[PDB]
């Protein structure tokens, strides 16, 4: 908020799904969405 | 494999289908046991997937 910026989210248990080959794409995806979004600031919870 | 997400995915639907409702998860011990630090078992992948399909559905 006071840094005037676009805020995106997610969490530690959609990305770590089994099923296979689909991580990769999504980290790709949520990227580049960040880029041509950017500035902008990507919360993670429980990055572990 | 991937039986044990999708029946817990099966029942959370049917049960949020019908809010108001009650789900009673008998000796949980089987599926909210801590995850370990190996132990290279597909019961053990199941129960991961088990674990983190439960606490993403409660999410």
């Amino acid at each position: 908020a006071e840094g005037g910026v676009r805020m995106f989210t997610c969490s530690g248990t959609d990305f770590y799904d089994v099923y296979s080959g689909v991580g990769a794409r999504r980290v790709r995806e949520t990227f580049d969405r960040l880029r041509n979004a950017a500035p902008a600031i990507l919360f993670i919870d429980e990055f572990d | 494999a991937g039986v044990a997400a999708a029946r817990v995915n099966s029942l959370f639907y049917n049960a949020r289908k019908k809010a108001p409702a009650i789900i009673f998860i008998d000796e949980i011990d089987a599926i909210g046991r801590a995850r370990s630090t190996l132990g290279g078992d597909p019961g053990s992948m199941e129960r991961e997937s088990a674990l983190l399909a439960m606490l993403v559905q409660m999410d």
